[PDB]
């Protein structure tokens, strides 16, 4: 059967390069307008992350496909600097300055997926979406620590470190 | 213009010799085809240039290629699922001729093809052998393994962070604990997991179910009483050197695993023995690999972390504390100013006045007191030199019979 | 003039290579120099046939140094009566690194050099070893003594003369009836006294105390039921090559003292088990070395001697004998005129009509009858093929059937 996609994609949706620009809820700072309901891009990809590494085709649909597995390949560099970590607090620290990392994007090396991605062809929608990543590098990260840590000792859960070396198809951003 | 590269090809190849003895080869023969047919000399200093100061396009090293088939090969029989698990056909002959080849090669080729053949496709053969050995249940295979794990750390320190954040510490310490009967494994399981630490980096949390305090025990029981099987006596001066490398990333000497240890067992002389023997020399047992950046101090960072407490600081007979007074203080007196490890020392010996009753005993106090008087009336600028006044001053202040004058 | 030796000096002494790759390394290195630059060819020429085709005055090699160093040593702590029966000082490690440095020259170095040094004086180096040999008791020094006789064994067969009319096959041979926990020991033993006897020379009478029939039943006890310590199972096939050789200067079977072995042994069956596969091959185990004059062919000379009695002519199973008449018969009719070997078939197969009961089951006597016939009406005028025509006539002439017409 397929793997899980994304819902959310609405054709009153903005596009980012060949990407999809969508509602992010975040007290963070960007492009991405702000999100009334209790679902996002987000929430969906760390529903989705757990089974989503196993499977070993993935067929891109739209746009919002492409912005998932984005957050699905920045979720395993998250868990690498987190297995490490001894305390939530610790993580934020280390989730906080991951984000302001500048990766690759589409068109650069070390971007994975250059070929099924779009490039920014003007300067200001490159601008634009080097902050929309770096909006989702740091809410995402942010809600990790809130799932990775197990509040009985506060400390991270195997259930979530032993998804370290499971990568998306075998991709990483880096 | 590229002489000097195709003919070391040519000669590890019909050789067998290595890299540093490749170039010493050629640079004997031409170096004496030039002396004694001057004649030639014009284009014989061409090639020695060549040597001393790149392939052609297509060519490609003979070690590279192996590398290519040797890590392909070990990768295919990793994901042969039905072989592994469910044997039918032959594999030690041919995986011990992989594995004794591959550690030809990392011991005696040129390190920069062996490091980018390994830093790979982000690490990719490398963390194979890591899972291999995971898999692997024969002996003779987790042996020559190790021997070629112990060769990669050698190249890079990128590999050493690469194989202590994989499982691959947590698999040695714990056949180390379950099969004791092996010694070559067991002792050179012991000599991998410090090469790995030696560095400081941290580890992930899960690691310390099989690396925390039950493997600290584990291996004070062989520094202490040693094992049957071991005759040559190896093992005791390996498992202190992994206890001194387990520490390094290891703060906060309160929550220290290792410490634990320590305060749990029932009497340990024979650790505090070995650490003074290594503190009189002021050499680093861990420090192995010439890798920058260079981690601290090994044993000063331990017994920083033993006299952060009092319950670990009473381990020390008497006898030894004296003798590690009278190191501590030569040490201080001794070294120059803008060392690094004069502050160690100096913040080993304040953790000695705190966590100890020196100031009932009083040993060495007055060669003390003169030497934190000089310190302070140094007048060095560097800014290493403010820091070891700056402890002097709070290491005074804190006890003031250490500003007193000698008397 | 002398470049080309002048180099594989230079080039063994930094390198440490052996001599035949000290000469591929300067032929590869030259060879292409000359290739890429043909402004040198003129120079890189002469270089090569200084190779292909002597020293300076008083320059002498390196290894030819060492072994005046070693051979000095070694028969400088014979020639210590005190240390040797009663021990004061340490000369394991020192011993040990002096016969594993003679061991990489002999294996490497050139042999004229280590022949004539060897040679010298009336073996006068290689005769102390021999001493020394019978003066020591250390199991792990006694191996490396026999690692270096099997090396020199290898230059020479003058060489072979010495230790065989030595005390050395006496030792050995002694050492292996009472010393048999050693196992690597036992399996060098029996090496190289299968090297030494490999010529054929004669030997002094006062050898066969430990050479003769219980050194004989010894080894076929070991064929036959083997050790319990022998897990690879090298030794049978060790212990056979061994009984071949030492036949090989014994005469007249009647005053053999192998045979009174096999005539005293109960029941062997996996000594003639083995002599069948060897035969069916037409291998000689004992033809180690390429020295000439080469002796005889150690298996057909052995069952030459076997069928020269009865006694020992009926330790072959029934079935056995016809595999090997369905052998030799193979043989004489599969090889060519002029060939030395066809004889000895021939007078094997002459020895088993008249020691066994061949002419009641007549088992491949047709095919046999016409090749006797074809060989008597071949032309060929040799000597070596009227030697074959002469054994045909008295096999036929003794026993008539062989000439009968096959029916």
């Amino acid at each position: 059967m397929p793997a899980y996609h994304s819902s959310l994609m609405d054709p009153d949706t903005k596009l980012i390069g060949n990407m999809a620009l969508l509602p992010i809820r975040s007290q963070f700072k960007g492009p991405a307008p702000r999100e009334t309901k209790d679902t996002d891009i987000v929430d969906e990809a760390i529903y989705y992350f757990k089974a989503n590494v196993f499977f070993k085709n993935y067929e891109i649909k739209n746009e919002a496909d492409r912005t998932l597995i984005y957050i699905t390949l920045y979720i395993s560099e998250c868990l690498k600097k987190l297995q490490k970590c001894n305390s939530k607090s610790q993580g934020e620290k280390e989730m906080y300055t991951l984000g302001i990392t500048n990766f690759p994007i589409p068109g650069e090396p070390g971007f994975p997926l250059n070929a099924i991605y779009a490039k920014p062809a003007n300067k200001q929608e490159d601008e634009v979406m080097r902050a929309y990543l770096q909006q989702l590098r740091q809410e995402t990260g942010l809600r990790l620590c809130e799932k990775v840590f197990d509040p009985q000792n506060d400390k991270p859960s195997k259930w979530w470190t032993c998804f370290v070396k499971r990568q998306f198809m075998n991709k990483s951003l880096s | 213009r590229t002489i000097g590269a195709e003919l070391m090809e040519l000669v590890r190849r019909n050789t067998g010799l290595s890299h540093e003895l490749c170039r010493v080869a050629i640079g004997i023969i031409v170096g004496h085809i030039q002396a004694s047919v001057p004649a030639s000399s014009p284009v014989m200093e061409q090639v020695l240039l060549s040597l001393v100061e790149a392939l052609p396009s297509g060519q490609v090293c003979h070690d590279q290629q192996r590398l290519e088939v040797i890590f392909a090969d070990l990768a295919r029989r990793k994901d042969d699922a039905q072989q592994r698990s469910w044997a039918l056909y032959e594999d030690e002959g041919v995986i011990r001729c992989y594995l004794e080849e591959l550690l030809h090669i990392l011991t005696d080729a040129d390190p920069e093809v062996c490091k980018k053949m390994c830093k790979r496709n982000e690490f990719e053969s490398v963390l194979a052998l890591v899972a291999y050995y995971q898999m692997e249940h024969r002996a003779s295979l987790r042996l020559l393994l190790l021997k070629c794990f112990g060769a990669m750390c050698s190249l890079d320190a990128a590999i050493i962070s690469t194989l202590v954040s994989s499982v691959l510490p947590v698999e040695l310490a714990r056949d180390m604990q379950t099969d004791t009967q092996d010694h070559q494994k067991l002792c050179y399981s012991a000599l991998i997991l410090a090469m790995v630490f030696s560095m400081g980096e941290a580890v992930p949390y899960a690691h310390y179910e099989h690396l925390g305090t039950p493997f600290a025990q584990f291996l004070l029981n062989i520094v202490e009483d040693g094992l049957p099987l071991d005759t040559t006596e190896q093992l005791p001066d390996l498992c202190v050197n992994l206890l001194l490398a387990l520490n390094l990333h290891l703060p906060a000497a309160d929550q220290n695993v290792i410490m634990a240890a320590l305060s749990k067992h029932a009497n340990v002389k024979i650790f505090s023995e070995k650490l003074l023997l290594l503190l009189n020399r002021g050499d680093d047992p861990v420090r192995i690999f010439k890798h920058e950046p260079q981690p601290p101090h090994s044993v000063l960072k331990f017994l920083q972390d033993v006299f952060g407490s009092p319950a670990t600081a009473a381990i020390f007979y008497h006898t030894d504390m004296m003798a590690l007074i009278d190191i501590t203080v030569r040490h201080i007196a001794d070294l120059s100013p803008g060392d690094k490890l004069r502050m160690e020392y100096l913040s080993l010996m304040h953790a000695i006045v705190r966590t100890t009753p020196y100031l009932q005993h009083r040993h060495r106090l007055p060669d003390l007191q003169a030497i934190l008087r000089r310190i302070l009336n140094e007048e060095e600028t560097s800014p290493q030199c403010q820091m070891d006044r700056m402890i002097v001053r709070e290491m005074c202040k804190e006890f003031l019979v250490l500003g007193e004058a000698p008397s």
